[PDB]
């Protein structure tokens, strides 16, 4: 869980250390931790009516839209 | 995709509105802080014709309130489904009118009109398919139509392109107790009919007769006499909402009620109306309700039918039902009475069934009739204006602001020549030759 | 191989279509989530679902069918209830606004918003076709996309696939009960078009199926569900000889040369005999010479027209069950000798035989009841032209006031259509005149 | 109606709610104002003027007799349902 | 790895500016001693845009405050915030500003030059590749308008190459606070239009008219506008600090909405703005908030865009958003408004989409947009101008510094330039 | 063996490479991290994941890819994603500065800083490459750092590297809807330095991958992802017949020789007909015949233009999976007797057929469907000059007035490049066009 050497940015603490790799001297070195990555049986698609929540969301289908609105 | 814009004008559509708001919520299964607690699918299905989706499971209304005195929505906003409304849409202005019309036209010309625009611009704008509007306003006040044909010129100038229903309260046929009144009936009419074209007039003479002789509610107030049109407004967007075997929209109401373009008259009437100590030794049948909506005590219009002839007639039913029973309410009434079926249109009657009953009821209906005994409501409005027109006395209030009387006598000329295109086709029979 | 394309449009259209795929998924052993199962067998293979199913890969069965209508919610009824994933989701396509009752709407304003997806449809539906035999369409004369819509898709469908065989049913405007005012100004206008793009055009209407109900059925307060089952009966026994081998096998293509005479006499009159309930089929011997006879009746028509009033011109009878042929010989010639069913003399054989070895299929919650043998009558009579006089009759006693005409002029077309509509039909009762007179 | 012409009780209130967007607050507290009549057994609730942050402010429900939560609706409230460090639902 | 260098100057601009780094600090999750307690590691991946490390695990933020009295520097050290300055950077002067430009340009200026260019310099030297400038002042007081153009003029003396970015407070017609407005202001934005290369126009009247009947405030005080303010002041600049599907630096948008060398004043925007009694009654998704861009409901500038045509727009974003649902709609309010968008330009609008949204909103987005309603604004000071010039009114407080006659009416000839490249190109 | 280089530079060419590499990894049997799970069942050869990964000791495979930019907001999230030890460490080299939308900024002011350290680290994979086909390059049309750097490096990379089947993907901002104001400006910039560089530039559309997503897939409002998904699957199915050994090998040097029949005319689009839902592909079958005829509609192409104006010139169709050779043979000649599909009058031949044995992996949290059997054909057609039209007077319209210009000509770049890169995509427009007419 370090640093890959072609890593520019900001990590803390990394002015006053010296003498280690940078997959290393990161890696020595928040809870909510994201930047390294550590019912629709019951409806048709060609549905034109009204589900709440069914009006806002992508990254998979119409008829799974209405699935993670009711789940 | 097919929805409804609600506006309401005056204390009459703000009072009538607000009544009407709490019914569809209980139609269709929303509390008074805008969620729903249904417990049925087809209660949400079509909630996208006056409910919008607010972001936390909050539904809300899609009625922009308009009236000139802050004072009135302010109950409106405070009563039992009263916090529904968004704010935006409760759009208020500072002074209204009183005692004369023509001062209702020489006050404020154009301030509110603009800011009700950018507000129906919006809530129509954002959505899909616009079905159309509907207006509820009175024919009264300190205005009448004078702040009407100062604001609503403004609006009008596009609006007739689509749908615009406008369940309007004519003035009743009692007393004048307001004085200097026979000049705001005059003063009225100008595009009373050319603009809306599908006017359910309501009269509170006949909404008492109903809460008296056939609910025997011993006090009536004004509420539940919102109660009662609350229900035919229902009436007639149920299968725009509800599904049902029949289907039938405001246009297909409106292409099959209106034969010619000039026909702002649709008496209405609710047929399951039954007083509660009788509503327990009531048979609810099919035509247990047909012969109480064709019935003249249950017409919400005082207009008896039995004065005119039905042009064209409305069935919008609700349940599981028939409809050939309304076949021998013609072939009885209409063929031994011709003059109360019109002859040269072959059959007058419109049915729908709808699956979907009201709340608590088994089974209903929303009768709305075109009339031609209609003639006799712009008539008593008729000898109202002539009666205290020429003295022009107590009109010294009026001649202060005094507008172009011309326009004081063009509106009853726009309004007795539609009373005569009544006259004709209440006259005219199929064989042209044996009226002359 | 053989197959058909089934088109249901406007409300009528698709609530007949779903009591009548209801039919046919129970006819073979289709269950409501199209595959058929594992466990128990309706019968033999045979690949006759072919003619109104597409078999895929992973083992389920299609309907050939688009619900093409402009009203939303009659095709979600569809798209939520039980037969949820027999249809595709594409297949059921629907319109923003309604026609409103208005042929004009439907032909031209929100008509040509949908004309371009419907065929595109109908084209690939029928790309993987091999051997199509033609197209039904399901409507009504008296609603806007019933009757407007209806009558665009057959401009386009007969310039896209030719001369190809085009069965059409349809729902009349009753006499008496009739749910709309502008009800005669549709059907007249459809019937225009009807007249030259429609190859069969069956002619069906509500107050005789009203009648056979209260009567034969013997149920009180009929609803539309009852009449939509008694359609779809006689729309599989059309299409029976298409999928189950007979002993005489008679073709769609069979039907039309030995039905209609000429160009425009394709309106039969349909007929369904061994109508019965439960309790009063079992009891009586229902023989194949009573129902030829039940046929003949003026009651149990569906069209409320009679044929004492008209000549018959030649008559399709199409037998299911254990039916040989021998005494369907011996009914037609006891029919023969009856002078009061008349006979035109231009047609000296008159009948046209179908024999199938499949028995009507009954629904649970239906009213019918499980019967050996029955038949559909398909008669041709000129004693449908007083069933159009009183049409004229209700279209003229209107359209002379000009009543309704501006909902139908400013929405895209012209008033003369209504004096060319009434044209056709003004010549069509004398057609029916010059076929009925008695050569000398 | 005369031995109880111009007494009202008076309580305190406030509502707890849930708000969608999070920009300014997590949780909301509205003071509200319990007014009980006792001439004719009816409620009125009053929204006091805070500072500069208003909302459409003033009357929240009329003054009208609200019933009962919706187990055993006929009934009415009377002044014996009415008490401190109590909970009270209005619609 | 890119950085901004932060300046600020004046009295409102050091209050603008101290309310930007309440804004910053809580969205990277920075407390007032400087250390971080947020939770995601997204808020310090750039963090070096803004701030700088100090030993202990402390970020210290890089900014310069700069006034001429003491009476302000005190005031933002005595803040929630204050402590997180560095006292350093805290340069200034002994004497008032007086409210004139010659005195914070030209006498009591000169003091501090030599002051203010180091202290910058220091902090262009321990950054690594330098991109811009962020500058908050104003054009109505003394300080703000006369240092706060000379620092712009020894910048780009120096540093010509670095898009530089300034974020003025422009004078208000009715809401006057002083009566040298419009000289403090034409005489600053003489040197503003030649060497700022993109810079933002921000009313004051327009400030208080969304924060009345839009927010809906009863008695705005100054803190909300500056939160308003500060919060169109951090999303320009969010597609440096967060990742996005396509991102738009400072430099992006100064090539990308900037047509000409010259026409480089445009108009702020925050799109979810709501009263707290509406929060429940907002769809809060873009078809609503796209549509809040283009109307004059949230200009924060009190020229209406409604008597000029859209140049350029630029409409960044940041929330967990899709994709067509703002391209097909940023088309489709292009298509059905024609005539408010000039031609010689086929799309008028720059999406740009950030990944992070701030805190406690779902989704938001910030309005940037170059209209030619802005000569309005020029041409009615250019007028408030010539109404006391032509008199000599106040000329006395300015002329004894070493102002001549000539020097006034140069700037207004390099003033009405601006009003008619304008109109030139608005038909 | 069979080794190509895939160069990804832009900021959109690194995140249409994101979901192209997961689903090369995804395709062979290689994790996220690099691993190659032993004893595990896949569908390759033995040598087939050699030609995007190379083959270290511990099982670690690293693609043969190349991120550029010069934003390093867009590869830290690469730099830190699920993909960090997938990707070699130098392979991910970066800018320091934004290129911001300025063709003379990538190409004259950022790209001279990092331009040698690009085509050094090309040289270091291509010492290791040993059968080298061409190039891959991932890049935006209308950018910044995916028009500008990508000139330079193709420029070089050309010179450096001599002929050698360098062939292109781009993101065409044809439609009326665009990112940017100045992105018109970049467009004919970039097309002058790939006119005669470039050997196969294939055009894909944004607003084109809109539609075909909200009605093939039925999914409205779509991201970014997923036309990043999309197009690796159109990627791969070009490679996959490097990567497999299928009925009808087609190398990526058989790319070249038919489908650019002139050296002018090498633009073809893409298309990828088998975009079906998950709910979709569980209801309609899919054979070979259906899907072919399905690819050549105007409403699936990659392109938002109109290939009913224009004639076809060269088509040739890549099958994976269960596809046998008669079944395109019939599918191809159903398609040359439709009349709608037009080709030129002088080559009768017209099509080219690969068929893969391979169907394409599925990833999890995508919209496709696991089909056994894809459809990718790559058009050469008369139809992109409408695209090209409507661009040049896109730049036209803003170079009158000379807007937008100084922030080109103030580094690097002279305004008289401009008026060449004007009338070049005017000769390219004419020369397009005079390959249209019928020959006598
Ligand atoms: N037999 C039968 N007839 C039906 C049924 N439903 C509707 N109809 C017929 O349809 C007529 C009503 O008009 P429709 O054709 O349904 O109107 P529509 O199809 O909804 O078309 P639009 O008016 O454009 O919305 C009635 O007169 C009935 O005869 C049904 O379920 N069974
Ligand atoms: N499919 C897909 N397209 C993207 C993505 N990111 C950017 N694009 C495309 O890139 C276009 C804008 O990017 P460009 O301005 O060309 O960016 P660039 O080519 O990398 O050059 P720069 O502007 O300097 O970053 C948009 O219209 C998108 O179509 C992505 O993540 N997926
Ligand atoms: N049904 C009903 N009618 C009302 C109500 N308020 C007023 N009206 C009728 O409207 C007439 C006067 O109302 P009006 O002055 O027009 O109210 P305004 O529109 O606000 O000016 C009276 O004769 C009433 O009968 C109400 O709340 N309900
Ligand atoms: N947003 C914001 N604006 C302010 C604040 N204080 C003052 N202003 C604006 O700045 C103007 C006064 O600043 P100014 O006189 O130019 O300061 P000076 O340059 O130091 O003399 C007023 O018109 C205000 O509209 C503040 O705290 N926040
Ligand atoms: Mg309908
Ligand atoms: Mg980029």
């Amino acid at each position: 869980p370090h640093y890959i050497p072609g890593y520019t940015g900001h990590c803390p603490l990394l002015r006053f250390s010296m003498g280690q790799t940078y997959g290393q001297m990161t890696g020595q070195l928040p809870p909510a931790h994201r930047t390294l990555l550590p019912l629709s049986s019951s409806m048709v698609p060609g549905y034109t009516g009204f589900v709440p929540q069914a009006q806002f969301i992508f990254a998979k289908n119409c008829s799974q839209v209405w699935a993670e609105a009711l789940n | 995709m097919r929805e409804i814009v609600h506006l309401q004008a005056g204390q009459c559509g703000n009072q009538i509105g607000a009544k009407f708001w709490e019914v569809i919520s209980d139609e269709h299964g929303i509390d008074p802080t805008g969620t729903y607690h249904g417990d049925s699918d087809l209660q949400l299905e079509r909630i996208n014709v006056y409910y919008n989706e607010a972001t936390g499971g909050k539904y809300v209304p899609r009625a922009v309130l308009v009236d000139l005195e802050p004072g009135t929505m302010d109950s409106v906003r405070s009563g039992p489904f009263g916090q529904i409304f968004r704010p935006d849409n409760f759009v208020f202005g500072q002074s209204g009118a009183g005692n004369n019309w023509a001062k209702g036209h020489y006050t404020e010309g154009a301030e509110l009109v603009d800011s009700v625009l950018d507000v129906v611009r919006k809530e129509a704008e954002s959505c899909d398919c616009l079905q159309g509007f509907q207006l509820t306003h009175s024919l009264g006040g300190g205005t009448g139509s004078g702040m009407g044909t100062l604001l609503i010129s403004k609006i009008r100038e596009e609006y007739p392109d689509r749908i615009m229903n406008t369940f309007s309260v004519v003035p009743s046929p009692k007393v004048s107790d307001t004085v200097v009144e026979p000049y705001n009936a005059t003063l009225s009419v100008h595009q009373l009919v050319e603009n809306t074209d599908e006017t359910y007039c309501i009269d509170n003479e006949a909404l008492y007769d109903i809460c008296f002789r056939t609910l025997k509610l011993t006090t009536p107030t004004y509420g539940d006499l919102n109660h009662l049109v609350s229900a035919t407004m229902s009436g007639v967007t149920t299968c725009l909402r509800f599904p049902g075997q029949l289907n039938a929209d405001l246009r297909k109401l409106a292409v099959n009620m209106v034969p010619f373009p000039r026909l702002h008259f649709f008496m209405p009437g609710f047929a399951p109306l039954t007083s509660r100590g009788s509503q327990q030794y009531r048979a609810l049948t099919v035509p247990e309700l047909t012969q109480q909506m064709f019935d003249a005590k249950n017409m919400m219009a005082a207009c008896d039918p039995r004065h005119g002839r039905y042009l064209t007639v409305a069935a919008v039913f609700r349940g599981r039902m028939s409809m050939k029973e309304v076949d021998e309410q013609m072939l009885n009434v209409q063929n031994k009475n011709s003059s109360y079926f019109v002859e040269w249109i072959p059959n007058n009657v419109k049915t729908a069934v709808c699956d979907i009953p009201p709340r608590g009821l088994k089974m209903s209906a929303t009768f709305i009739g075109n009339s031609t005994a209609i003639q006799e409501l712009f008539k008593r409005i008729s000898e109202q204006f002539t009666a205290m027109f020429r003295r022009k006395a107590f009109l010294h209030w009026y001649t202060g602001e005094g507008m172009d009387e011309m326009e004081f006598t063009e509106a009853e000329s726009n309004m007795n020549d539609l009373v005569s295109e009544y006259q004709q086709y209440q006259d005219a029979t199929a064989e042209e030759e044996g009226e002359f | 191989m053989r197959e058909c394309i089934s088109v249901h449009v406007g409300q009528a259209g698709v609530q007949i279509g779903n009591a009548c795929w209801e039919l046919y998924c129970l006819e073979h052993g289709i269950q409501p989530d199209g595959q058929m199962p594992s466990d128990k067998t309706i019968g033999g293979g045979d690949d006759s679902f072919n003619t109104f199913f597409s078999e895929t890969g992973a083992g389920k069965h299609v309907p050939r069918a688009v619900f093409v209508d402009l009203e939303p919610t009659v095709i979600d009824e569809v798209r939520t209830g039980t037969y949820r994933q027999l249809f595709h989701p594409e297949q059921l396509i629907t319109g923003k606004e309604d026609a409103a009752n208005n042929y004009a709407r439907g032909h031209y304003t929100i008509g040509k918003e949908l004309i371009d997806l419907v065929l595109d449809r109908i084209r690939k539906l029928a790309d993987q076709c091999t051997g199509l035999q033609g197209f039904l369409i399901f409507h009504s004369f008296g609603g806007g996309t019933g009757s407007g819509f209806t009558s665009l898709l057959m401009e386009r469908l007969s310039v896209d696939y030719g001369k190809k065989s085009k069965l059409e049913f349809s729902i009349y405007p009753a006499p008496q009960v009739s749910t709309a005012v502008v009800e005669p100004y549709n059907s007249i206008l459809t019937t225009h078009t009807t007249l030259e793009h429609s190859d069969c055009a069956f002619m069906v209407d509500n107050e005789a199926i009203y009648d056979i109900c209260r009567r034969n059925l013997d149920i009180e307060r009929p609803t539309y569900t009852n009449l939509n089952r008694l359609i779809g009966q006689i729309v599989s026994s059309i299409t029976a000889s298409l999928r189950f081998d007979g002993a005489l096998n008679v073709d769609l293509t069979e039907f039309q040369t030995n039905l209609v005479p000429y160009p425009r006499i394709h309106f039969p009159l349909a007929t369904y005999a061994p109508v019965i309930s439960a309790e009063k089929a079992y009891h009586e011997q229902l023989s194949v010479a009573e129902i030829t006879n039940a046929c003949f009746e003026p009651a149990n028509q569906m069209v409320k027209c009679d044929p004492r009033h008209g000549k018959y011109m030649a008559c399709c009878l199409l037998y299911r069950g254990d039916v040989v042929p021998k005494d369907v010989n011996a009914a037609i010639a006891t029919i023969k000798t009856k002078r009061t069913i008349q006979f035109v003399d231009w047609c000296p054989t008159g009948f046209k035989v179908g024999i199938n070895y499949q028995p009507p299929t009954v629904v649970p919650g239906g009213d019918l009841a499980k019967v050996q043998r029955a038949v559909c009558m398909l008669s041709n009579t000129t004693a449908i032209a007083e069933a159009w006089a009183r049409l004229d009759h209700k279209f003229d006693l209107m359209y002379a006031k000009r009543a309704f005409v501006h909902w139908y002029v400013g929405e895209g077309m012209e008033e003369g259509e209504f004096s060319e509509a009434r044209e056709d039909m003004a010549a069509l009762e004398k057609d029916y005149e010059e076929v009925g007179m008695d050569s000398v | 109606w005369v031995a109880f012409d111009k007494q009202v009780l008076s309580f305190d209130a406030y509502l707890e709610d849930e708000v969608p967007d999070k920009s300014q607050e997590n949780y909301r507290i509205r003071r509200y104002k319990i007014y009980f009549y006792l001439e004719d057994d009816t409620v009125e609730v009053n929204e006091p003027v805070l500072q500069n942050s208003g909302l459409p402010q003033g009357i929240f429900i009329r003054r009208h007799r609200i019933s009962l939560p919706p187990p055993n609706e006929d009934q009415f409230y009377t002044v014996h349902h009415f008490n401190v460090n109590t909970d009270i639902v209005f619609y």
